[PDB]
DNA sequence: TTTTTTTTTTTTTT
């Protein structure tokens, strides 16, 4: 251990001595974080390999036996930094990341066990916070000898030495110190390497300042260490202890959230607002794939920003942002489109169901068959809260909680009174309906309504409803057909978009950060007269659709339709980053739903 | 034709005044030999506290554009990499301006043969050849002094016959293969050495300057190791560590490899994008792929460990790496990889061989950013030149690493492309010379860069011919994307397999001139480098028929 | 209208202040210069100790026709006595040349060659010195009250960099306090 | 292993000749074309390219695909296809 | 030194 103490000196050396010209980065970082009460430091393994190779060669060999030692010195480092003596100072956390070298999950077996592995995968579900020991002490049940154990990481049962026997010790719970542990359940990336099979989930565990760092269902990178423990031959459960974890780009986001700030954003986000093309250049962000369909193309944008959400007392609150329908003949690009749309969302879930992929479209509470006691299992809508709703096959959605969609879209909630739990839980999720209409183009010579299940009311529940009609028509094709062979090889259209990147167009991983950005600032609002304009526009929309109904035609319009078009205003306005909205500003939102009014006229 | 101390102490006399100066460098151009040399030179001027404008010219014609554009009270002048062939006194004209003329001009280069106007008729220059090529070169001695000033009937054809003897003598000079000789950096190093200064930087800049061309021959570069290693022995940073130290922290010799991006890239891909591995081991082949995996089957190295980052390979694999190599690589003919050359150290930031540090410099050249479009474009190249200027500067190591990864980007384009041309089999043996052409593919704009096709066809001549017996043949490549068919096209020459009997002297410098002296429709000498010209597809195919005959070589 | 800073001095500026202080150098050279605030000198003896202002020495060191002496205060074994005094005096800040942090960066930028083993040594000692001094500062900051302040020995860099926080705050203190009456 | 790629040089021809394959796909009945239907043609060619192991698409490699698509659609049309023959001729 | 457990939710199915 004095060998380990020489290693201790080696790391104290490592910190005090190291230089990037000229400040000692970790050293600054310490006194920086001690007032953060971070009590942790993120160290490049490359500044380490650059400092002394030796210590890594032995670190990479049995890091488990060293990582705590590495901390016992830097926790001492704070002692020689934080304050001078001649409290209480918590035992440090360390989080180390490195560029390293990526390894795929399916190939992880034996071998590399008990070493470092950088890798990504994606988390499925977060385990509840579980607190674990840091310090504990004990008096003897018989001789009353006072023991003090420092419980360190990374099982180990309590030592019995002062009948006395066999092991007469019970924890002094009053004086003990503690830490949280996460128990990540995380899954391999969707792309590799499923081969034919199902995606694996390998279990890992956070602690301290690592906890709650990562959302359920977001792409992430963990480094950690591959290890095993029994957990009822020898057949012990595979797992990875976690150091250090870093979000895949960004992800940051959560919570409240982040910028941070990198000032060039405000300017670059304001210049966007000074670009008259910005609304439309967002439209040109959405489909490098899809040439044309500019209408619905303008329709996607306004959703993601979030629309008006105003909470006015009493508890009455109106939703945002809205709903959209991609229903139309196959060839619409709407699934390809949607597979753009979800990748655009900062946080969302792609549902072609039924519900996705295996998800109860609404959270279905299911008993833990072990230790009984129903617990809510989460849901696609639930996890997608404050994010996009993706729906295919909406012709086929679960009929019982189809209504929970009929509800959650509107009341921004789902009430579960089932079993024990009565909690009404938030889905503020904004739906985009991509289903294929009954019989394709055959509902066009028929009543276009009742197309969606057996009721027209679903349309009212939705907002921006759009029927995409592609006739086989000339030259609108020959140009997109021309667009095609370019799109494929050699991405002759995907190069042509990179000079529009330099000339005009957005990068769209940017578009995430844009829509994340302007959704966290307070809700935009129209001046009075555009609203009264919504009044004389709609009095004629409604007038028109009673007069249209002079033929006794069954149908379509509501008073949530006018309001629907309202939210589109604050959407398109939230583009502007402006607390107000101009008359014409609102007006192209009007022309934007105006096609849906003729969808009512067809 | 003067020792450096004289011309330098003389440029001092015209050097300090305010407002400046008046003298200025012309960085010429995109070829790296100037860059280090300019920088040390820059520092020199900065050490003597002397104001100088800094001009990164590109085009050959663009030189005329600039000299004619703004030079006014300029009392003296610097130029690089140019005029080793064509005279500016003709190109600029000039004309006398006020013996002890109002303006001095300096010009540097290793390219040969020098112009006839260069050593004699001293007006603009101040010929810099010293002390490289004396030579003699007693042929220019008779090219003037026999030529100048040049019974009466019979001595007429006699004078004209002796003059025809000087004409047939001097005709052979100036008609001859154009070649590089010595990195100007070592000239300015022995210059700085004559003045007495040697900085470990300046020797490392010498390294990068000398090393700049190491893909091309040596040839003196083989004996430059002594001209450098001895200086490496002239630098004794310390008797001993003194660990690390965090600062100085200076270079030493070590096991370098022709293998590519070693330090910062996976050992696998290090063998994989590497040039020397390519032809010898057949990299476009899957045969040589598996066969390569046989090498690790003799190296005791996992395919995983080949995918490994160089930083994390076991200390064991590091210490034994070379010895392992000695036990195996000698099997497939790979014994010539290992080289004892030079490696800079920033220590904590890592260590980098010169050979390696070269490549990323060459990265910032093509990437890292109606006839006006290509001038704006060349202008963009010259723009990204400067990012490489600061990429020489250690102060920001970070910006360099950009181009470092970018090398993996470049080669990933290149290696893939060359193979893509190999299974297509685009080679035409012709008779006199092997030649190919590229009509289209991915990233042809990246092939606009003279150097991209230079590295490309370098890699591809190493590839097409190891040899690859018999009778190595000179090469030409072409490509087009935009501009209506500028068809960037370059002349190329075979590299021996490390065992160079002769200098070999590219004849296309003359030959392309014979075509520009020919019908020369659409042909553009706008390029500085005779090896390469712009050509229109319409006339390039007959440019190719006219390239067939007359075969000059 | 300066806008920035504005009351406090920019570190960028305060360096311009300290750059006006006197120091000794070792000239290479053997008109006048005339100047203004210089006085000295007649052609100044080469390879001898001589007093000049800093910035001139900075510039001629940039021509390397002079060499700057390490201040006799700046040494390893000295920093030890001072930092030790610092640990055994939890309240007082001990004693310093007062332009020092600036002097440190200034000399290390260029004058680096003249010292013997400043490298990987002093920058650490002064990082730590500035450290324990910084915690002595920050810990002294709880006594912050109106209206009295003893910062005693504190450097102009040290002080100015934190100037806005005590100044601006203390006004909010005193104002309200006497305002009570 | 083998991964085929067309070149845009001769392949605009299928944008214009698809214009030929759809302009009168109006002439009788509807559809059963889509823009996916067009997309698929290249997918048909690339396969033959994989059989030829050409590593990239030759012009003829299309002629295979195209000629397949033609009568894939043509006798799929009703007896009115008597006319639909005479139009797709140039697509031979 | 070991102790002791069938409804409720959802599902796929004639
Ligand atoms: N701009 C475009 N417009 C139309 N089709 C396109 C476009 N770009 C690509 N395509 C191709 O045509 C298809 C467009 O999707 P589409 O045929 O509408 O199926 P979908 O309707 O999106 N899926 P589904 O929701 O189940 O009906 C893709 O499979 C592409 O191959």
């Amino acid at each position: 251990d004095d060998d380990n103490t020489e290693i201790i000196k080696s790391f104290k050396n490592f910190i005090l001595e190291f230089r990037l010209d000229s400040q000692f980065i970790y050293r600054d970082q310490l006194r920086n974080n001690i007032l953060v009460k971070n009590y942790s430091l993120t160290v490049n393994m490359e500044h380490l390999i650059g400092y002394n190779e030796d210590i890594y060669k032995k670190l990479s060999d049995e890091p488990s036996d060293i990582i705590p030692l590495f901390e016992t010195a830097i926790t001492q480092v704070a002692k020689r930094i934080s304050i001078l003596s001649r409290n209480s100072l918590p035992t440090f956390q360390l989080i180390l990341n490195s560029n390293a070298n990526q390894i795929p999950l399916r190939d992880l077996d034996s071998e590399h066990v008990s070493k470092i592995v950088r890798l990504s995968g994606i988390i499925i579900s977060t385990s509840v916070l579980s607190s674990r020991a840091t310090y504990l002490s004990i008096m003897c049940r018989n001789c009353r000898h006072t023991t003090s154990i420092t419980i360190n990481n990374f099982t180990v049962s309590l030592p019995r030495s002062c009948n006395c026997g066999p092991d007469p010790y019970i924890i002094i719970h009053e004086s003990s110190k503690f830490i949280d542990q996460q128990f990540l359940k995380l899954q391999e990336i969707p792309e590799l390497v499923p081969v034919g099979e199902m995606p694996r989930n390998l279990t890992m565990t956070c602690d301290r300042y690592l906890t709650n760092k990562v959302i359920p269902g977001t792409r992430v990178t963990i480094v950690g260490i591959y290890s095993i423990y029994n957990s009822k031959v020898a057949i012990r459960t595979p797992y990875i202890k976690i150091l250090g974890i870093q979000s895949d780009v960004e992800t940051s986001s959560i919570w409240n959230s982040v910028t941070m700030f990198t000032e060039e954003e405000e300017e670059e986000f304001l210049q966007l607002s000074r670009n008259p093309k910005l609304y439309e250049i967002l439209t040109n962000s959405i489909a490098p794939s899809i040439f044309g369909n500019e209408d619905i193309k303008k329709a996607i944008v306004c959703l993601l920003m979030g629309g008006s959400k105003k909470i006015l007392p009493d508890g009455m609150r109106l939703r945002g942002d809205i709903n959209v329908l991609l229903l139309g003949d196959p060839g619409t690009a709407k699934s390809q489109l949607l597979k753009f749309v979800e990748k655009v969302s900062p946080i969302a879930v792609y549902t072609s169901g039924k519900g996705s992929s295996a998800a109860g479209l609404t959270a279905s509470v299911q008993r833990d068959p072990m230790t009984r006691e129903f617990y809510l299992e989460g849901g696609a809508m639930v996890l997608a809260d404050g994010g996009v709703v993706c729906i295919d096959e909406f012709d086929k959605m679960r009929d019982e909680d189809r209504v929970a969609i009929h509800e959650a879209m509107e009341q921004q909630t789902i009430s579960i009174a089932k079993a024990g739990i009565t909690t009404v839980l938030n889905s503020r999720t904004s739906v985009l309906a991509a289903a294929n209409p009954i019989y394709g183009r055959y509902d066009d010579l028929k009543s276009p309504g009742d197309n969606i299940d057996f009721q027209t009311t679903i349309l009212s529940r939705f907002d921006m409803i759009f029927i995409v009609k592609d006739d086989h028509n000339e030259e609108r094709d020959i140009s997109i057909a021309n667009h095609v062979i370019n799109i494929h090889t050699g991405n002759a259209n995907a190069m042509q978009n990179q000079q529009e990147e330099n000339g005009s167009e957005i990068s769209i991983e940017k578009m995430k950060r844009y829509i994340t950005y302007c959704r966290l600032k307070c809700a935009p609002r129209l001046s009075p007269q555009a609203a009264e304009k919504l009044s004389s526009n709609f009095v004629t929309i409604r007038k028109q659709l009673l007069i249209n109904e002079l033929e006794s035609t069954e149908r379509p319009i509501t008073i949530r339709q006018l309001e629907a078009i309202i939210r589109i205003t604050e959407s398109l306005a939230k583009l502007e980053l402006s607390p107000i909205a101009q008359e014409r500003h609102v007006d192209e939102a009007i022309r934007l739903f105006q096609a849906s009014t003729m969808d009512a006229a067809s | 034709i003067s020792q450096f101390s004289e011309a330098y102490n003389k440029i001092l006399r015209n050097s300090s005044s305010h407002s400046s100066c008046q003298l200025v460098i012309f960085v010429s151009c995109l070829n790296i030999d100037a860059l280090c040399a300019t920088k040390m030179l820059s520092l020199l001027f900065k050490k003597q506290l002397v104001q100088s404008q800094i001009v990164p010219i590109f085009g050959y014609s663009e030189l005329r554009r600039h000299y004619s554009q703004l030079d006014d009270n300029i009392n003296s002048l610097l130029l690089v990499g140019f005029g080793g062939v064509i005279d500016l006194e003709a190109f600029l004209e000039i004309d006398p301006q006020e013996q002890s003329f109002r303006r001095d001009i300096y010009v540097l280069d290793a390219h040969r043969p020098w112009n006839l106007d260069n050593i004699f008729g001293s007006q603009i220059i101040q010929c810099f050849d010293d002390g490289t090529v004396d030579d003699t070169l007693g042929e220019q001695k008779e090219a003037y002094y026999k030529l100048l000033e040049l019974n009466d009937l019979s001595k007429r054809k006699q004078r004209k016959k002796q003059i025809h003897e000087y004409e047939g003598v001097l005709e052979e000079y100036y008609s001859q293969g154009t070649t590089v000789v010595n990195s100007i950096s070592a000239q300015i190093y022995s210059l700085l050495s004559a003045i007495g200064e040697t900085n470990l930087s300046n020797l490392w800049l010498n390294i990068l300057g000398t090393t700049s061309l190491d893909i091309a021959y040596a040839q003196v570069y083989n004996r430059l190791y002594p001209l450098l290693q001895d200086e490496v022995k002239r630098l004794t940073p310390s008797s001993r560590n003194s660990v690390k130290t965090p600062d100085t922290l200076t270079l030493n010799i070590q096991p370098d490899y022709y293998l590519f991006l070693l330090r910062h890239s996976s050992l696998y891909d290090s063998f994989y994008y590497s040039n020397y591995v390519n032809a010898k081991l057949s990299l476009w082949n899957e045969n040589g792929k598996k066969r390569l995996h046989k090498m690790f089957a003799r190296m005791g190295i996992p395919l995983s460990t080949a995918q490994e980052t160089w930083l994390y390979m076991d200390h064991s694999i590091k210490r034994e790496l070379g010895i392992i190599f000695d036990k195996n690589l000698d099997r497939y003919g790979l014994q010539d990889i290992i080289r004892d050359g030079f490696v800079r150290t920033l220590g904590y930031r890592g260590s980098i061989s010169a050979s390696e540090f070269v490549e990323a410099l060459t990265a910032l050249l093509e990437v890292g950013n109606s006839a006006q479009k290509l001038t704006n474009l060349r202008k963009r190249w010259v723009s990204n030149f400067w990012l490489s200027w600061d990429a020489l500067d250690d102060r920001k190591v970070e910006l360099l690493n950009r181009g470092i990864q970018l090398a993996q980007d470049l080669q990933r384009a290149i290696f893939n492309t060359g193979v893509a041309i190999l299974e297509k089999k685009l080679i035409k043996h012709l008779r006199i010379y092997r030649l190919c052409v590229l009509q289209d593919g991915p990233d042809l704009d990246l092939y606009r860069n003279p150097l991209t096709l230079l590295r490309l066809g370098n890699w591809l001549i190493e590839c097409c011919a190891e040899s690859e017996d018999k009778q190595l043949l000179p090469m030409v490549l072409a490509s087009i994307d935009e501009n209506t068919d500028t068809y960037l096209v370059a002349g190329l020459t075979p590299r021996y397999p490390r065992g160079t009997k002769k200098p070999i002297l590219n004849n296309f410098s003359m030959a392309f001139q014979q075509i520009t002296a020919e019908t020369d429709a659409k042909v553009r000498i706008d390029n500085f480098e005779s090896s390469i010209i712009e050509i229109r597809r319409e006339d390039l195919s007959p440019f190719l028929e006219k390239l067939t005959l007359s075969g000059l070589l | 209208l300066p806008a920035h800073l504005q009351q406090t001095f920019s570190p960028e500026e305060i360096q311009f202040i300290v750059e006006n202080e006197p120091i000794k150098i070792f000239p290479r050279i053997t008109w006048q210069l005339i100047t203004t605030d210089d006085k000295a000198l007649n052609n100044m003896v080469a390879m001898r100790s001589t007093e000049v202002v800093l910035w001139i020495a900075l510039l001629l060191k940039q021509q390397s026709k002079c060499s700057i002496v390490a201040p006799q205060w700046l040494t390893t074994k000295e920093l030890d006595r001072k930092i030790q005094y610092e640990k055994t005096h939890p309240d007082r800040f001990s004693e310093l040349p007062w332009n020092w942090l600036v002097l440190a960066r200034i000399l290390f930028n260029k004058a680096k060659d003249d010292f013997h083993d400043p490298i990987h040594e002093l920058r650490g000692k002064i990082q730590d010195l500035r450290e324990i001094r910084q915690i002595k500062v920050l810990k002294g900051l709880k006594y912050l009250n109106e209206s009295h302040l003893q910062l005693d020995n504190l450097s102009l860099l040290e002080i100015n960099e934190l100037r806005p926080f005590i100044t601006e705050i203390m006004d909010k203190l005193r104002e309200i306090h006497t305002a009570s009456l | 292993k083998i991964y085929p790629k067309l070149h845009q040089m001769d392949m605009d021809k299928v944008s214009r000749v698809y214009a030929d394959l759809r302009r009168e796909s109006i002439s009788t009945g509807s559809f059963p074309i889509t823009v996916r239907h067009l997309e698929s043609i290249l997918r048909i060619a690339e396969s033959f390219a994989k059989m030829r192991l050409s590593e990239f698409v030759s012009s003829y490699d299309l002629d295979r695909a195209i000629k397949v698509v033609v009568d894939s659609f043509v006798d799929a049309q009703k007896v009115s296809v008597r006319r639909q023959l005479r139009r797709s001729f140039a697509i031979y």
